[PDB]
RNA sequence: ACGGAAGGGCACCACCAGGAGUGGAGCCUGCGGCUUAAUUUGACUCAACACGGGGAAACUCACCAGGUCCAGACACAAUAAGGAUUGACAGAUUGAGAGCUCUUUCUUGAUUUUGUGGGUGGUGGUGCAUGGCCGUUCUUAGUUGGUGGAGUGAUUUGUCUGCUUAAUUGCGAUAACGAACGAGACCUUAACCUACUAAAUAGUGGUGCUAGCAUUUGCUGGUUAUCCACUUCUUAGAGGGACUAUCGGUUUCAAGCCGAUGGAAGUUUGAGGCAAUAACAGGUCUGUGAUGCCCUUAGACGUUCUGGGCCGCACGCGCGCUACACUGACGGAGCCAGCGAGUCUAACCUUGGCCGAGAGGUCUUGGUAAUCUUGUGAAACUCCGUCGUGCUGGGGAUAGAGCAUUGUAAUUAUUGCUCUUCAACGAGGAAUUCCUAGUAAGCGCAAGUCAUCAGCUUGCGUUGAUUACGUCCCUGCCCUUUGUACACACC
């Protein structure tokens, strides 16, 4: 064992941490006092109707059903 | 993860192993026993072979 | 009825106590039985290197056991056979008991 | 070693009853024996419990013969709310 | 569904797998060895070792959970197997037995000389013809050695060697 | 201890007299060297080199180019439920449907994450730090007390002149009384028992049913619900059986061999196992969860994944296999072994029918085994044939093409089958090895390795020679006398 060159770049790119963001789970806010949710839920029952869908473009993803939602509206 | 044991070891060398201290070379296969050469040897006695000639 | 005994113990000594009582029992008892026959000793053989390494001169020195089987025909009624099949047990003595 | 706690009291409970666990040194087998939850799960936290002096550990050609120890069953009988003098895992 | 050619081996099998987790668990607590009687319905094992109140413990606690320890491994179901532990005899009659108490000394700082001396005049007046003791490694130096103590007299070779050496 | 010192005695790992060989050709496999990213590594005379049970496609794997993950237990501290942290679809990136990383938002919530200690792991180092194991000294006969007699002791002694045994194996003077270990005895195995002890899981004879030749009483067969009787051969348990028995010669004529007889067995009857003291800095830290110390410990020397490599090729060696032809080659026929193995919650050995040139495939059956593969119908072989002394029908290395099987995957062809191609080799120099009755030598089968593959090994059976019974020439081994300027001891 002499060494270790490492040819390969430096590649130590541990990724994020699900970086911590403000508080989050907005539904939407009004006065007096109705508050309604966006995000719209999934159609899937085993879903208890809290589940939040990741739109990121043109399509949108499940969190419960880790990935078995795709539907466009 | 699907890529830390996704190879097969269902046939070949690296399915067996020695069921005394998990080695892979020197192993008794016969009579489904799977005790290498050297564990083999020293449980001869208590296993019940002996040296008669 | 014909029922069978087995024995495949590995000593002969201890084996052959077994087969003598149960023979004697039945000859006391007055029931035909056909005698205690011997099957050859099949003999497992494992043959190793001595040596645990590759070097030094090639001894190759065998380990042998021997395994001694023995089988006896019996013709009796139930009720004498449950009380011969529970007796005559021996420590490394194999006994297997099958009726026709 | 994170893992649900679901499979944490799992290996928790079974222990409780029966007194001792067993669990081959077969990595990756994903099925414990007579334990839906998963043999490295088994090894490792029960490995946890013997550092803090709850249980004592054997080896026994890669089988993991795991036993209890007395202070491990009152660390148990305070982490599962049992009921005192509830049942032993070596009761006659 | 088993050849009696293989039932016999996995028999062996079991002792020495028995055999190797009585002298690792039950090593301070005199162990001297074992032996297995299988019964139609009913499977015994018995321990013989020297401290037979400290191997079953209180209310027979210790050896209640070996028993249910050897009960799962070896896919046994409940009630087939059962362990009775029962003092050995002719405990100086015994290079199994004699063989943990040198080993306990040496680890508690005894000396080489003294801790063979004591065992192999003990054997003695046990009533062995003879016994042998061997220290082999490191010994006050880096340069390891043998040093070998002996009492009476022993037959090296022949048949009686199986017969009577215990080793 | 050594003497190219003497004496006595042995050894086919010595030699003679000899048998087969090896070295000379082709191949397969190990070592070195070369080569490469790496061609992982240990072993260098006997006592390294088909050895690591090492016949490596992936695995093994330890080497190389890359990719992951962490198995960092635990204690403390820090971030912190305004959230510690985990995973993720699609695309980019990637050998790679490793979100591994990246764009994006979801997702679970105290297990976690970060730092300090401390652990864990390692086929990493050290076999010269170690245990255990194996080999050697050294398959020879040798080793040691106790209590006692010579010394100024270290030492001597027992433990030998001697005859002779393979053997300090036996034995009788005499400053020793017994003993222990070794050898031997013992265990295993091999052959004899027509005497003991039983058997359709083995047989034999007879009677029933039945087939053929003859028909006249016989001969060759088959038959499981047709029984009857028996155990020579086959299995066995306890035994008996050999102890050199009987007789003539040899040596204070003190005990075997010869000569012969008897017997199944008269080189301890043959061959194995076991196998002393003391040593080697012999090998081994690549079997181990057997280890000390050293190294490393998160782009880890931990683990896993993908593709390579261990095979690579100017050359030098080792263990070997196939051979150089009529004591032959090839073709139809006759045709005989023993040692063993074998599937269960698994997919093992598979007879039989059918298909196929073959390989092989297909449908059932039998077997956990003295009932089934198996009488393992082995091969070398014996009879009829063809060939005809031509590198020829010897020899089948090299190559080219196709069909199959194992394997997720075979390309540097896994292996089998089919056709074509057809090299050296014309009996091999110095050198050198082994071997004394079922032995050499020749011949093949089983098992271990095995998902596939023997040219290896460990065993088994088959046919069966020549030459001795010797000696100290060589090379070694053992004991005594003598010499020593040697002591890690003649290197
Ligand atoms: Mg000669
Ligand atoms: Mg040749
Ligand atoms: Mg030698
Ligand atoms: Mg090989
Ligand atoms: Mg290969
Ligand atoms: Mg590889
Ligand atoms: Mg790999
Ligand atoms: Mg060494
Ligand atoms: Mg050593
Ligand atoms: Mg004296
Ligand atoms: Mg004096
Ligand atoms: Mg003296
Ligand atoms: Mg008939
Ligand atoms: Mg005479
Ligand atoms: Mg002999
Ligand atoms: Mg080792
Ligand atoms: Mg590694
Ligand atoms: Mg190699
Ligand atoms: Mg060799
Ligand atoms: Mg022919
Ligand atoms: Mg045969
Ligand atoms: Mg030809
Ligand atoms: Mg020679
Ligand atoms: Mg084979
Ligand atoms: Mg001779
Ligand atoms: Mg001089
Ligand atoms: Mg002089
Ligand atoms: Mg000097
Ligand atoms: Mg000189
Ligand atoms: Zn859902
Ligand atoms: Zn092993």
């Amino acid at each position: 064992r002499k060494k270790k060159v490492y040819t390969t770049p430096k590649k130590i790119k541990h990724k994020h941490k699900k970086v911590k963001l403000a508080v989050l789970s907005y539904y939407k806010v009004d006065a007096e006092g109705k508050v309604t949710k966006l995000r719209r839920e999934c159609s899937n029952p085993t879903c208890g109707a809290g589940v939040f869908l990741a739109n990121h473009k043109d399509r949108l993803y499940c969190g419960k059903c880790h990935s078995v939602y795709k539907v466009n509206a | 993860e699907n890529v830390w044991f996704s190879h097969p070891r269902r046939y070949g060398k690296g399915s067996r192993q020695c069921r005394v201290c998990s080695s892979h070379t020197g192993l008794i296969r016969k009579y489904g026993l799977n005790i290498c050469r050297q564990c083999f040897r020293e449980k001869a006695n208590d296993i019940g072979f002996n040296k008669f000639r | 009825i014909k029922i069978r005994i087995t024995l495949t113990s590995t000593k002969v000594k201890q084996l052959e106590n077994v087969s003598s009582n149960i023979v004697k029992n039945a000859e006391q008892h007055n029931l035909v039985k056909k005698g205690p026959v011997r099957l050859p000793t099949k003999v497992l053989k494992i043959s190793t290197r001595k040596t645990p390494n590759g070097e030094g001169s090639k001894t190759w020195e065998t380990y042998e056991m021997r395994i001694h089987k023995r089988y006896i025909d019996l013709e009796a009624p139930v009720q004498i056979v449950k009380r011969i099949t529970q007796i005559t047990i021996e420590p490394g003595v194999d006994v297997e008991v099958v009726v026709a | 070693m994170l893992m649900p706690k679901e499979d944490r009291n799992k290996i928790h409970q079974y222990l409780f009853q029966e007194g001792v666990v067993v669990a081959k040194k077969d990595f990756n087998q994903a099925k414990h024996e007579e334990i839906d939850t998963k043999n490295l799960y088994v090894i490792k936290a029960l490995q946890s419990l013997t550092s803090k002096g709850y249980v004592k550990t054997q080896f026994s050609w890669q089988y993991y013969y795991y036993t209890l120890t007395e202070e491990g069953v009152e660390y148990l009988r305070e982490y599962l709310n049992l009921p005192e003098h509830i049942v032993p895992g070596t009761y006659i | 569904l088993i050849s009696k050619k293989r039932k016999l081996v996995a028999d062996g099998v079991f002792y020495a797998e028995l055999n190797e987790f009585f002298t690792r668990e039950l090593a301070e607590e005199g162990y001297s060895g074992v032996e297995v009687r299988v019964t139609p319905t009913k499977t015994e094992v018995i321990i013989r070792a020297t401290r037979t109140q400290d191997v079953l413990g209180e209310n027979g606690r210790r050896i209640n959970e070996l028993t249910l320890l050897v009960q799962k491994r070896f896919k046994y179901a409940p009630g087939t197997i059962v362990l009775y532990a029962e003092r050995v005899q002719d405990r100086g009659l015994s290079a199994v037995a004699q063989a943990e108490s040198m080993k306990f000394k040496l680890l508690n700082g005894l000396a080489i000389r003294r801790a063979a001396y004591g065992v192999v005049r003990y054997v003695m007046e046990s009533g062995a013809k003879g016994c042998e003791v061997v220290v082999s490694g490191k010994l006050r130096a880096a340069r390891a050695k043998a040093m070998k103590f002996a009492d009476g007299f022993l037959i090296h070779s022949g048949q009686p060697v199986n017969d009577f050496i215990d080793t």
